[PDB]
RNA sequence: AAGCCUCCCGGUGGAUGGCUCGGCUCGGGCACCGAAGAAGGGCGCGGCAAGCAGCGAAAUGCUCGGGUGAGGCGCAAG
RNA sequence: CCCGAACGGAAACAUCUUAGUAGGGGGAGGAAAAGAAAUCAAUUGAGAUCCCCUGAGUAGGGGCGACCGAAAGGGGGACAGC
RNA sequence: AGCAAACUAAGUACCGUGAGGGAAAGCUGAAAAGAACCCCGGAAGGGGGAGUGCAAAGAGCCUGAAACCGGGUGGUUAUAC
RNA sequence: CCUUUCGUCUUGAAACACGGGCCGGGGAGUUCACAUCAGUGGCGAGCUUAAGGAGAUUAUCUCCGAAGGCAUAGGGAAACCAAGUGCCCGCAGCCUAGUUUCUAGGCGAGGGGCAGGGUCUGUCAGGGCCUGAAGCCACUGAUGUGAGGCUAGAAACCGGGCG
RNA sequence: GGGUCUCUACUAGAGAUCCUCUGGUAGGGGGGCGCUGUGAUGGGGUAGAAGGUGGGUCGUGAGAUCCACUGGACCCGUCACA
């Protein structure tokens, strides 16, 4: 129903990396079953300066040790400032397509 | 029921019929907080009696050495606070 | 980035709008908030609770034949039933029906932001119907516009800044509507015109411009979706003052 | 602070009482009359001279010989129509379709009512 | 262009009228179709000698469907401002003037469409 | 000839469409009358007056103040 | 303010519910009634009555079946006392 | 339809010994200009010719459907569903 | 040349089964409350205001009002006690090599299996419930239940009056 | 119905191409037509409207639209809602 979520799904499918096609397929789940992740789980299953791709919303339960770059549909405002305060970065799925390192990124993890 | 819906009762209706036990008129009301949840008030000594908390539970664990004043605590909470370097004072009321 | 105009339409400044006005326009969200505020102004209707039942009609039974059916009839003639003439309604309207649609306060405030951005997009303003020859949208006027007191010299301002073509569009009143609405006081149907947002109520311009056909005046801290997107369609032509932007920046 | 319902507006004008029926008979004065009387409109009585501004007989000027205060119409001398047998009958024209050309100033209570309505000095 | 009568001319069309439209006038005067549902109904059962049921296999070729019999695409015009929005051009549309437009505006509406080269049905 | 089908014209009929000084629901005001005879009813009163409304043997209306300004004798045109 | 049902539901029905309802008799007013603790609750606190949102289908009653059902406390509106 | 009641008298007419029950029914036209006069008829907002009006479904008056009936057009009919 | 009279209950009925002369108009799953699912939207370890108060262009609108509710810890009749981690498989995806063409090899969020932990019970093994961090609110729809409850239909029973 | 692609401020439309499937009651599911009113609108139409009678054309269909006569003042397309 969202105009911008529909235009994002149509451009992810045009991408030629299986990572982005899987994100578009996952964003078409029923809203009641859409994916999300908390900060504590990103911390447990990652290393410093990783790249985490979440096909949903990032929520702020738990704490973060190491700096990471997280790519997600949306961020909770308490969760966004937890990530930046530990030295990390945040991008939207729209900007991650165009980024030059994200053109040919390495050490990328897909999480939920 | 017991006549024609008793096929439902014997399978999905345990406790539908009968009495079991009693209620205590004078049960003590206890407000419990765990170690995992204690890391927020609500965003060095911590006095938990001020916020209406009675017992401290084992939960997960803390991250800093703290002094906690509660009426009661669990055995796991007492030992895990010592490991970080904290200490628990059992004061029933401040 | 927009320019500020004086009462003669000349450019004299250059300011940057808050980041609210760059939000995407979400027609699904604006329709949620408009339909909620619309249903808050509806009154409860209902029928007479006893209409059709003010009788003691009863069934005659069987074996009469001439009492053609087991229907209720009062000494011969039909009464009380939903299929008979002069009987009761089967499901009459009642005052118990729920009319209002709620929205969350946080969801409402996002819908107002989305509508405020649609008035800064020239594509949505031209696609809603409005006619204007100004090259800048929205129009930002100096605060001396607050003190205009005569409806004749409001029209002189709208001509200079290039908005009076929307007044002519409105002034071609869409005459008498169709239906039973005209029987009930709803005789005409008029187009919507430019909207004026001012710093505070009680300013002179609130009353002076209240007669101009199609226009509405509202304070910067009261405005909502019913003003920005009437009918559910975003992009109403809007005029702001310099100090109404600062009041908006704090929401 | 009165009702905007069309049925409530029409029930007033069809049941208007005797002392308020003068409102149905209001007509515009000519430009020369308002020079020397200082008012813009007045109610019509028998004996005034009246000229038509609308209708199939526009421009016709005569004198008022009858009034219908319940409906707000006037009859002008010389503006008639003949029946089947040939006896003429009057053509009734609403008081809002005419402009008053001269008054009958002989009541002495109509005259000070006009003065009370702010004729300039006398 | 030559593919307009290969599907239409030989295949004269069925009317698809409601059951018992010829026995009762209350049913025959509607001249519309209603789906049979009776347990014993004979058009529902598709017996022999009983006027086919409505099915989706009766559609028309998609390349000629909905065209004016002159082979163009019909456009219903209610105002002179609808003429200025002519797509492509006069090569593929036929103009249908609205019935309620009065005689004085029709004179100016037909003149505008003539100079554009458009083709009018009810001229 | 009895006729039969279709359209046209007419009759009979009163659907459809349009209209509305009537209802229906909400808000807001306001809120007791009576032995100094109430509410409710019955009979009367108009030049010709049967009904409704108004009135009570002073009976389609009497007196005194104020407003209004030319017609008036209700529905209802003799 | 007194007197006071049955139909129906319980898949029958009598305790129960329906319901102190429907109804009957008496008495007012522009509002009535209530109203200044022989009250609540719990480590010594609050402070007349009434109405709204709650507490809450909780405590509790019941062929412990169908079903029935508070108060204190919290937030407000008005907030007098003789 | 909306209150049972938009109208020449609604709880009115009318029905019941009574407690009680309980209808139907709106619309000429902008203006009556509501059809003078002549022939027919016992008479009739009756017929015919006129006349009024933007227009006579002109008083049984806005529009005027179907069932039903009468007259006419086009096919056809007394050896056969 | 081909073709039995519509709707219906019913194995079939279906007709010597029932309702059906013609035409017009009317005529039957609706409302509220609670619960549970779904499609979407907002915020998110939180969510949400109710009654109400203030203002205003005065039944719309704006600001305030988290009281309470649901969720966040469970087990037990009760006294009372009180968790959230480590092993193995492994889909998607990522990396490496060959892209010969790819379960070839690593890493593997979500998922599965064994265990662990809290509490009741047993004299041990055991047995019951819980614990691997996602909910609340809104609109719309579906169903259950309660109210007349898709529409029509009893014989009856009771209260007060009238003969 | 499914696989593979294109375009569009997209609760949806418009297309290209390859494979396969086609009776149906109770019943479950997906899309559309029509009626009355409300907020809007590139929007419009009218003394020549709505309605009526007969007839053309479009659509599998519910339906849409036009022509001639009748009629004498109101009525429709699109988006959303009830």
């Amino acid at each position: 129903t969202n105009i911008m979520l529909r235009k994002l799904i149509t451009s992810l499918k045009k991408q030629d990396k299986a990572i982005w096609v899987r994100v578009a397929e996952e964003l078409e789940a029923p809203r009641r079953k859409r994916a999300y992740i908390n900060i504590y789980k990103i911390n447990r299953y990652s290393k410093a300066n990783d790249i985490i791709v979440v096909p949903g919303k990032v929520l702020g339960v738990g704490n973060l040790d190491h700096p990471v770059t997280v790519v997600a549909l949306s961020f909770s405002k308490p969760a966004k400032e937890k990530i930046l305060r530990s030295g990390g970065k945040v991008m939207s799925l729209y900007k991650a397509i165009q980024e030059l390192n994200d053109f040919k990124g390495k050490t990328v993890r897909l999480m939920k | 029921m017991h006549k024609e819906k008793w096929s439902w009762t014997v399978k999905f209706g345990e406790g539908w019929y009968g009495k079991h036990g009693f209620r205590n008129p004078t049960s003590k009301l206890v407000n419990a907080i765990g170690l995992r949840k204690l890391q927020e008030y609500i965003d060095k000594v911590v006095d938990l009696a001020k916020y209406g908390y009675d017992k401290l539970l084992g939960g997960g664990n803390l991250r800093l050495p703290l002094v906690i004043k509660v009426a009661k605590a669990t055995e796991k909470a007492k030992e895990r606070v010592k490991e970080i370097g904290g200490e628990i004072i059992l004061t029933s009321s401040e | 980035k927009v320019s500020v105009l004086d009462l003669k339409g000349n450019q004299l400044e250059e300011i940057e709008l808050p980041l609210f006005f760059s939000y995407p326009v979400r027609k699904d969200l604006i329709r949620r908030v408009f339909l909620s505020e619309f249903t808050k102004s509806l009154q409860p209707k209902g029928r007479d609770p006893l209409a059709g039942k003010r009788t003691s009609a009863l069934s005659f039974g069987i074996n009469l034949g001439i009492a053609r059916v087991p229907r209720v009839k009062g000494s011969g003639e039909a009464a009380l039933a939903p299929n008979t003439v002069g009987g009761r309604l089967a499901f009459p309207p009642t005052t118990e029906k729920r009319l209002v649609e709620e929205v969350n306060l946080k969801e409402k405030k996002l819908g107002i932001i989305s509508a405020l951005a649609a008035t800064a997009d020239p594509n949505f303003v031209k696609a809603r119907g409005h006619r204007f020859t100004s090259n800048n949208v929205p129009i930002i006027l100096v605060d001396d516009f607050e003190n205009i007191s005569k409806a004749k010299e409001i029209m002189d301002i709208l001509k200079s800044i290039g908005v009076v073509d929307d007044i002519k569009r409105v002034k071609e009143s869409k005459g008498v509507r169709a239906g039973k609405g005209k029987m009930r006081g709803r005789r005409y149907q008029i187009a919507k015109g430019p909207l004026i947002v001012v710093s505070n109520h009680k300013s002179p311009v609130v009353e002076s411009a209240s007669n101009i056909p199609g226009v509405n005046v509202v304070s910067a801290n009261l405005v909502s979706v019913i003003h920005l997107a009437p009918g559910g369609h975003p992009g109403r032509l809007t005029i702001y003052t310099k100090s109404s932007i600062n009041i908006l920046r704090q929401r | 602070m009165i009702s905007s319902k069309p049925s409530k507006q029409r029930k007033l004008v069809y049941n208007l009482p005797n002392h308020l029926r003068y409102k149905l008979l209001t007509a515009r004065l000519s430009e020369d009359l308002e020079k020397q009387y200082g008012i813009k409109r007045i109610s019509i009585r028998k004996g005034d001279s009246v000229k038509l501004m609308r209708g199939s007989q526009v421009g016709y000027e005569g004198k008022v010989v009858e009034v219908d205060r319940k409906r707000g119409r006037v009859a002008i001398e010389g503006l008639t129509k003949k029946k089947a047998d040939g006896t003429p009958v009057y053509v009734w024209v609403h008081a809002s379709k005419v402009i008053i050309t001269k008054l009958d100033t002989g009541d002495k209570e109509r005259m000070d009512a006009i003065e009370r309505k702010r004729k300039m000095r006398e | 262009k030559p593919a307009k009568k290969n599907m239409k001319s030989p295949g004269k069309a069925i009317k698809f009228l409601r059951f018992d439209w010829d026995k009762y006038y209350r049913i025959g005067r509607q001249e519309r179709w209603r789906k049979p549902r009776g347990i014993d109904n004979a058009i529902r059962l598709e017996l022999k000698g009983y006027q086919p049921k409505v099915k989706i296999g009766y559609r028309t070729d998609k390349q000629i469907r909905g065209l004016h019999p002159s082979g163009l695409r019909p456009i219903l015009v209610k105002s002179v401002k609808d003429l200025e929005a002519f797509a492509k051009g006069k090569q593929d549309v036929i103009i249908i003037i609205s019935s309620t437009i009065g005689l004085r505006k029709r004179i100016e509406l037909i003149k505008k469409a003539e100079e554009l080269g458009l083709k009018i049905a009810n001229r």
